[PDB]
Parts: C-alpha cells; structure tokens; sequence
C-alpha cells in the first residue's frame, strides 16, 4: 500500500529511467538470467545471447510497462489489468520470480542512479515493484 | 539436506503403506488444481479446466503415477539425492524447461495428500521427516539447472 | 481475491473443525515448529515441547482469529485490523513464515477432516490463508 | 553452492577494494529501512525513526562493520561456508533468534549497495557471483539451526 511519500519518490526516481527503458530493462533481465538461472525456464523460446534482439525488446515492453504503472500509480489495478490477465491465464510464471525481476531491477537502478537511490528511495521502489507484482499475480487463481 | 536415522525410518514406513499410483495421480492433480498456472506445463494433457475435470483426466493420473514412482525410486538413496535425481534434474532444465519451483509446490501438496490419506498417522514428527524429504528432491531437481 | 465460492467451501470447512479450532490450531503450531525449526525463532519465551499449554494457549488464539476472519471473511481487513497492526509494529514476524504456519494449517485440516478437503476445498483453504497472511502483513512497512 | 574460478576472482577483486567497515554499516542500515521488520533486534541501538537516524547510528554503523566483518573473513573460505560459520551459525539460532531470513534479506540489501557503489562495475557477472555468495553464507549461518 503506497503512502503519498512513496508514489512522490516513485515518480522522481523513475524519471531518469524513462529515455533508458529498453537499456535498463534489458540490463534488469540479463542480470536476472545470470543470477537466476532458473527464471530462463520461461524463456526458451528467446536467444538469451548477451545483447539478443529479443532480449532488448523485452526488456523495453517491461520497462514501458513499469513506467506506465509509475504514471498512474494512483490507480495501478486497472493500468495493469491487461498485463494481468495476461500473465496469469497464458505465461503463468511462477509467483516467486516476480521478486528475483524485482530485485534485479533495483540493482540496475542503483547502479545506473547512484543520486536518486538514498535509502527511502530504494524502500519505495521496493514497495513500488512488490505492488505491481501483486497486481501482476492477482488473478492467478 | 541431510535426514536423521529416525527420521529415514518414519519415511520409509509411512511409504511401505502408500499406493504410489494413488497419491501420484492425487498429488498431481491437486497441484493444477490449487496452484492452476502449473497446467501451463500440461496443455497437451488435454481439459484441465476444472477440478472435476483435472481430478478425472486419465492423463494427469497416467503421469502423477511416473512422477511419484522416480519419486519413490528415490527415497531408496535418501543420502544420495542430488546424484540419485541428476538425470531428471537435466531433463526438466533442458527439455522440459520446469521452473524449480515447481518441485517445492508438488512437495507441499504431496505432504497434505499424505495427511488427508493418512489421518492421525501423519504426525507432526512423521511431517517434519516427510518435509526434509520433499526439500531435498526439490533442491536434487533443481541442482542441474543452469 | 477470494471468490464467492473460496469464502463457501472455506464456511464449510471451517463450520466442520468446530469446536476442534482450537486444538487444531495448537497442532498446526506444533507441525510447524517441527517441519520449520526456524520459526522457533519467534518463540525464546514459549516452552516448545510437545504438548506446551503455551503451544496450546497460542494455538488457541490462533484458530479464534482465523475462526473470526471466516465470520467475516467478506470484509478480512477489519476483522484482522488489530491483530495485522500487532504483528507488523510489534512482533514483526518475517513474511515468510506465514506460508510454513499456513502449509502446517493446510496439512492439519487435511489430517481431521477426509471427507471435507477435496481438492476444491484445498484450494479454497489455500487461498483463504494466504489471503490472512496478506492482511496480517499488509501493514509492515 | 559452487562458484567457478574466475567467479571467485571476480569477487574477490572488486571487494578488495571494499571498506568492509562503511559498507557493512550502510547494508545494515538500509536493511531497518527497506525492511524496517528486521529493527526487531535493535531497540538498544538507540534512534532509528528516521532513514537519516538510521544510517548515521554509530551503534548500527558498529554492528554492520562486525556483520561484514565475518561475511569478508568468508569470502577466504568460499570451498566451506558452513564449518566457517557453524559457530556463528550456533549462536545466532541459541542466543540471538534470528530468523535466519533475515540473512538473506541482508544479502539481497548488500547486492543493491555493492551495485549502488561500484555502478558499472557491478557488472551482471560480477552480480551473479554475489549472489551465489549472499546465498552460500546465509545457508551457512542457517544450517546450525534446530
Ligand atoms: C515487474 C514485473 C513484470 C512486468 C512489469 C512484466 C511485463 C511484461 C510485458 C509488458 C510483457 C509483454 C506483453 C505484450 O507483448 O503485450 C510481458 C511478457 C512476458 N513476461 Fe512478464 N512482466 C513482469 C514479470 C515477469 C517475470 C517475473 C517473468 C518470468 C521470470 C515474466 C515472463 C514473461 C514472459 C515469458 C513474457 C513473454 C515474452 C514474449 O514472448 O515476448 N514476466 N511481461
Ligand atoms: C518429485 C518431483 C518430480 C519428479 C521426481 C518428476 C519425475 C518425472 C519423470 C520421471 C518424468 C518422465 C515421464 C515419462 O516420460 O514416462 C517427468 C516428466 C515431466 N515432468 Fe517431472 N517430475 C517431478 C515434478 C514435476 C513438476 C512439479 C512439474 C511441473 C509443474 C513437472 C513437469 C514435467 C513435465 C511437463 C513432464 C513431461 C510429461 C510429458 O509430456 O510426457 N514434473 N517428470
Ligand atoms: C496464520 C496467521 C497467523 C495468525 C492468524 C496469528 C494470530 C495470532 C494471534 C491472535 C496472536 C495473539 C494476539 C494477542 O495476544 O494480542 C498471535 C501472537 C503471536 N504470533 Fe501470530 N499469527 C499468525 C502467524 C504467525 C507466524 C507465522 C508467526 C511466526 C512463525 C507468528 C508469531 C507470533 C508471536 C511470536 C506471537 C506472540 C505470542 C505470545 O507471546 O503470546 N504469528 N498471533
Ligand atoms: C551476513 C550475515 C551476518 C553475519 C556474517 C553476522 C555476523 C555476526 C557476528 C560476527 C556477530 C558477533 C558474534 C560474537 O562474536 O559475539 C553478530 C552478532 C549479532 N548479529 Fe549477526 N550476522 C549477520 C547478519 C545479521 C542480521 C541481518 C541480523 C539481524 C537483522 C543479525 C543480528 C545479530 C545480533 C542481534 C547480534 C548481537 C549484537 C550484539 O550483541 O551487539 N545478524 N553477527
Ligand atoms: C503496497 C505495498 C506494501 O505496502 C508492501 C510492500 C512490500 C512488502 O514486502 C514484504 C516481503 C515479503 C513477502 O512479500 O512475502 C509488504 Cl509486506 C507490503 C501494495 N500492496 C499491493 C499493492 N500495493
Ligand atoms: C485473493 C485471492 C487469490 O486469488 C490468490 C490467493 C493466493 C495466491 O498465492 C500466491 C502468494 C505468493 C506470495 O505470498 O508472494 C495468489 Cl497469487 C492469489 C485475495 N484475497 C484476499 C486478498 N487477496
């Protein structure tokens, strides 16, 4: 549940992340199919190669997506709702790699970020990530 | 994970009395039926659109009866897990590209088919056995994925 | 979201444990303490040997929650406002855990009651708990 | 469980350049912050209301340097986690309850702060091996648990 301070850090910091969206989304999967492996079960059908074209363009259709629940963060159900349906009656990822994508999009955050991840940001973006993840999964059963 | 020699014995009778085909096709089943986005492995298994449906399909019970029987093989080698499962554990990987997790969801539906089975037999010590139990071969299906 | 028929089967069940709530819920303590050592943890002041009047004590309130949340499981949130407040400012218990008491739940249920836990009620059991869980964490941070 | 050689190297070389002291003082401290539940173990440590408080307490400052401390002192036996932290492993269960979760909500918060500082440098690769070395210790100081 995000407070007025949350959605306000939210907004600022994913500001930059805007022009860079593919860039950093694809960083954000990368680091994720290195880190846990297991999460490329999903993907098999992609050239999971370093700088894949498959894996750019995914990478921005996630970031567009985030940036888009960060736009209407104050009604995130029904922004996502089409994401939703979609994750939960056709792709059916498992309910835990939400939090190993979100995890790996903090990290490319801070590394790309370094002036807009302070400690009440970062808890923010976590809050925020973990929000739509709910959202993303809500309709699984 | 390693199990006890007190806690090795309870698994194995509790197993002496299962009916390996029974619990598989039930632990199975249950699995598509309480966590529904497991079906995405099984779309060639036909209608699993319902409880009823996914409880009475031939080829969820045919397949609950293979999973539980590599299963039951395995308990053979309760100290040997990883190296015991590390074929399968490439075939789910590499083949069948089965998200791990999946292996912890089975292992807790297949410890409340044991209790609902079982009854009052299925202690709260004989649980804990069958809990180490199910982590382990999750976590020797799961050592092979790269 | 816990459908119309989630929130049925659940009343059904729930209506069949009975007056065995509480002793349910001091079992399901019990499992969970076994099959999880780490949620001992939470426990330095409670004897935690079989048969524990504190394990039993516990338990008790345990289920007079859960019993209380399926009298008004159509509104959870309130029903659960006082005791979610409790364990996020005060016992700040790790989400985690509330899937291994949930599973130990799961599996006490299904070890008293044959006829009741079909897989259709299994499913709406499961939902149902981490639907409490949901609550008692939604005030953590 | 198993990093390769050069994981290994990596690890070993972008930490050498690691104050292990401020550093542990950060990851702890943006860890009462992220997951404010884990503060449950610091009411002596004096003011933590605020994330400034937090991060600036010499008192967490103090125990994030002894906390990375001995995740350092791991990194020189990354072929036997568990006997290095048996003991610490021992006490953290007997003595401190720790819900060894909180191990693993730690690395997670010190993978963020290693990315947060070296940027760039904090690589994918380099990520990767971390995590394996996030999960190798807290595994280690969970497996003495009873
Ligand atoms: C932050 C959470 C996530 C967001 C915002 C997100 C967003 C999206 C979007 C926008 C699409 C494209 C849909 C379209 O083409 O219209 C998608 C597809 C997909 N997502 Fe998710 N997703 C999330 C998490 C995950 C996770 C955790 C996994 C698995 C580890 C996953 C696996 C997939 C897969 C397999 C596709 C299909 C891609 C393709 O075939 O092109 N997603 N997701
Ligand atoms: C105790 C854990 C498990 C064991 C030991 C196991 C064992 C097996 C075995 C031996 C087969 C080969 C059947 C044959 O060809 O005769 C198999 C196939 C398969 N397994 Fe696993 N399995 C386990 C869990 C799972 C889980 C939880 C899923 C998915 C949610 C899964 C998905 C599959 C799929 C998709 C196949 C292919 C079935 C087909 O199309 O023929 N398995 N497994
Ligand atoms: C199924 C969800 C849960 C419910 C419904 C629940 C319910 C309760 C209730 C009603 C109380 C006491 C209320 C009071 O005296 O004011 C309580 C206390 C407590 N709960 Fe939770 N709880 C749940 C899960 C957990 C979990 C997973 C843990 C940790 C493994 C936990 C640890 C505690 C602790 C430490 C206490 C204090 C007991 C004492 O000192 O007497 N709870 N819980
Ligand atoms: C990377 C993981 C961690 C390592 C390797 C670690 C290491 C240590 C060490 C070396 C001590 C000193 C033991 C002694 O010689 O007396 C200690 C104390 C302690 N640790 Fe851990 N720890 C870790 C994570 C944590 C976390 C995340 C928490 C809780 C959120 C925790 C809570 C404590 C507490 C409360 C003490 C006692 C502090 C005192 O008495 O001043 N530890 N830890
Ligand atoms: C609000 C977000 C919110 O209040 C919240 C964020 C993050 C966590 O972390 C818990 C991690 C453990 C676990 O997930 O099991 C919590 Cl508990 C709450 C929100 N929720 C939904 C939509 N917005
Ligand atoms: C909705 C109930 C619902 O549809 C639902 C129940 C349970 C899960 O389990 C996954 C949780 C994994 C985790 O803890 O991160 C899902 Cl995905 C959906 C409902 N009722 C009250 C609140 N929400």
């Amino acid at each position: 549940v995000l407070s007025p301070a949350d959605k306000t850090n939210v907004k600022a910091a994913w500001g930059k992340v805007g022009a860079h969206a593919g860039e950093y989304g694809a960083e954000a999967l990368e680091r994720m199919f290195l880190s846990f492996p297991t999460t490329k079960t999903y993907f098999p059908h992609f050239d999971l190669s370093h700088g894949s074209a498959q894996v750019k363009g995914h990478g921005k259709k996630v970031a567009d997506a985030l940036t888009n629940a960060v736009a209407h963060v104050d009604d995130m159900p029904n922004a996502l709702s089409a994401l939703s349906d979609l994750h939960a009656h056709k792709l059916r990822v498992d309910p835990v790699n939400f939090k190993l994508l979100s995890h790996c999009l903090l990290v490319t955050l801070a590394a790309h970020l370094p002036a807009e991840f302070t400690p009440a940001v970062h808890a923010s973006l976590d809050k925020f990530l973990a929000s739509v993840s709910t959202v993303l999964t809500s309709k699984y059963r | 994970v390693h199990l006890t020699p007190e806690e090795k014995s309870a698994v194995t009778a509790l197993w002496g009395k299962v009916n390996v085909d029974e619990v598989g096709g039930e632990a199975l089943g249950r699995l598509l039926v309480v966590y529904p986005w497991t079906q995405r492995f099984f779309e060639s298994f036909g209608d699993l659109s319902t409880p009823d449906a996914v409880m009475g399909n031939p080829k969820v019970k045919a397949h609950g009866k293979k999973v539980l029987g590599a299963f039951s093989d395995g308990l053979a080698h309760l100290d040997n897990l990883k190296g015991t499962f590390a074929t399968l554990s490439e075939l789910h990987c590499d083949k069948l590209h089965v998200d791990p997790e999946n292996f912890r969801l089975l292992g807790n539906v297949l410890v409340c088919v044991l209790a609902h089975h079982f009854g009052k037999e299925f202690t709260p010590p004989v649980q804990a056995a069958y809990q180490k139990v199910v982590a382990g071969v999750a976590n020797a299906l799961a050592h092979k994925y790269h």
